[PDB]
């Protein structure tokens, strides 16, 4: 039984939600990472039926969904959760929200997964060039934008069988530039793709795991509209 | 009227193949390298982006 | 001893995957490449190497 | 109904073989390209059914080889073909082996297709090293392993639907080099990827059709055997 574990989906119009479409094409259990800001929203509206059709599958098929869990991204660990997130009207309620607790959870539910889908990127100072982007905002694309896929890695190593597969998105801008790409987000795509080859070799070496990324092309997905340049 | 909208213009434009890029179109090559068709591949960046990423010149 | 046979001798021990290439790996890539599920794809070079590309200094 | 042209088989060795394996598992009709040198050859291992083992399809499938025909690469048309190989005892009893002759073969006996493969290379002095390779040498391991693809697009849209797709196999020897790779085939391979590109543009903007090549890694084939050094 495939498990596919896709990190980023907020809503039904983003390369998440087409990416576990067309998975669920292939009968594969589908267990979704929402980020706990808009954990609520998503949950509410897939429960009042707004994401029906979005779910409907060309041959009538449904889109199976195992599992939808809040998950952040920036976390490690549960100690690395700094007070204020974890008092925020939007965790506070919620717990097992970090990488390496999301693992655990998949693991004592379903078992080893086999497919890990790394769909999300996040930079602060976006709508600021490069040239004027500050270091922190900068650390924090490279933060929750790249570091992410390493620590996903990491901990979902042992919770993956051989020879499973792990992919994430990245853009051209991290090869040519295209002005309005700020925020160090170009950046942390150059370091995804570069990460990606070293993993596939620490991967493929020690686990018989493979990785990839996708360059995708444009789409107007809600956070492509963040990118106000 | 925003990054995006210049991004998917001038995709549907000047690609090598002029046509709507669906979040599905990178689901199915997404889906081929998450199987074991794809055994041999990895540590590679694929392009599903109908191509721009070849185009240098615009054409007009 | 011929020079593919040092080459597949070199894949088998310093790729990413160390796996023997089968011609069929390459087949369900075509195959792949050749249906319309990857219509977003084009002008492309897609490796099918067991990731040996990606490496510049052999292990040992 | 996908029907696929495979150009450059002489055995069941090589990734053409490999290739035609795989899409007759997704039931497509599979036409070979045979060089005529080794096709009576070919033909005769195929009567005595020495390929039997190697069409089963793994799903308990047998391997549909809808034609086999007698085609080279290096002629465009009939009024290109040499005197010298006009009556070579392998090319006198065969005719219509022309990219032309055999695009009209098919189109006349099977309509049009959908798919199509370029799974051949050549090169008379691939022993010899760059430096040492001479123009007719380097010349004809590009008008054979280069320009051909050029050749097939031209002559096969023609007989190819709207959304068809067209692969050819290349070597990372054109990128990096490779000692032992000579005689103009890192030339050809770098050729054959650039024009990869060029010809997507025009396939792909006048008639929606889609071309990629393939990198592969090494494959114990018969012509690789051939490579000495
Ligand atoms: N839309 C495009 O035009 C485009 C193009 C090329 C590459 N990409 C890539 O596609 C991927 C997904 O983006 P999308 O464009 O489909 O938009 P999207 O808005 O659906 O994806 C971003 C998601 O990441 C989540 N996110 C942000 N910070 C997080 C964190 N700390 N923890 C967990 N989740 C977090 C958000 O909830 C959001 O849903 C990104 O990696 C992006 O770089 C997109
Ligand atoms: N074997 C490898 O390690 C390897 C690696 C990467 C790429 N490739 C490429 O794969 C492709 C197929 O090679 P293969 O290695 O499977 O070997 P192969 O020996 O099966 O294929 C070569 C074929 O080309 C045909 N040929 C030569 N001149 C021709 C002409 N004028 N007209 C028509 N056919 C002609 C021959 O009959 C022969 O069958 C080649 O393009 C090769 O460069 C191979
Ligand atoms: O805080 C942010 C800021 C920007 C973002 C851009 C994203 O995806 C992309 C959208 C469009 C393009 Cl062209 C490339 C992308 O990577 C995804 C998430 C983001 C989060
Ligand atoms: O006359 C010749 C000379 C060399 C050849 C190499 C070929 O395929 C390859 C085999 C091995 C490797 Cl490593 C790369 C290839 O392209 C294919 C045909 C050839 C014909």
């Amino acid at each position: 039984e495939d498990i596919c574990f896709i990190a980023g989906i907020g809503d039904t119009n983003g390369y998440g939600w087409g990416i576990a479409k067309e998975l669920s094409k292939r009968n594969v259990k589908i267990i979704f990472g929402i980020w706990p800001p808009v954990y609520n929203i998503f949950m509410k509206n897939y429960k009042n039926g707004k994401f029906d059709n979005d779910m409907i599958i060309d041959k009538d098929k449904k889109m199976n969904i195992l599992d939808m869990l809040p998950f952040d991204a920036s976390f490690d660990t549960a100690n690395d959760i700094d007070e204020e997130t974890k008092n925020n009207k939007r965790y506070n309620m919620l717990q097992n929200y970090t990488i390496e607790d999301v693992a655990n959870l998949i693991h004592q539910k379903y078992g080893k997964i086999n497919m890990l889908v790394h769909s999300l990127a996040n930079a602060k100072e976006v709508q600021k060039d490069l040239l004027n982007t500050s270091r922190k905002g900068y650390l924090d694309a490279l933060s929750k934008s790249s570091y992410s896929l390493i620590s996903l890695c990491k901990y979902f190593v042992n919770i993956m069988k051989p020879q499973s597969s792990i992919i994430s998105l990245t853009y051209h801008a991290s090869q040519k530039v295209v002005p309005g790409y700020g925020g160090g987000m170009s950046s942390a795509k150059a370091a995804l793709e570069s990460d990606t080859r070293v993993l596939a070799y620490h991967l493929g070496r020690n686990y018989n795991i493979r990785i990839n990324t996708i360059s995708a092309g444009p789409l107007k997905s809600r956070a492509a509209t963040a990118i106000n340049k | 009227y925003t990054f995006i909208d210049y991004a998917i213009e001038y995709s549907e434009k000047y690609a090598p193949l002029r046509q709507k890029l669906l979040s599905t179109d990178i689901g199915s090559v997404a889906s081929f390298l998450l199987s074991r068709e794809s055994r041999a591949i990895t540590g590679q960046t694929i392009y599903v982006d109908n191509g721009l990423n070849i185009m240098f010149l615009p054409d007009d």
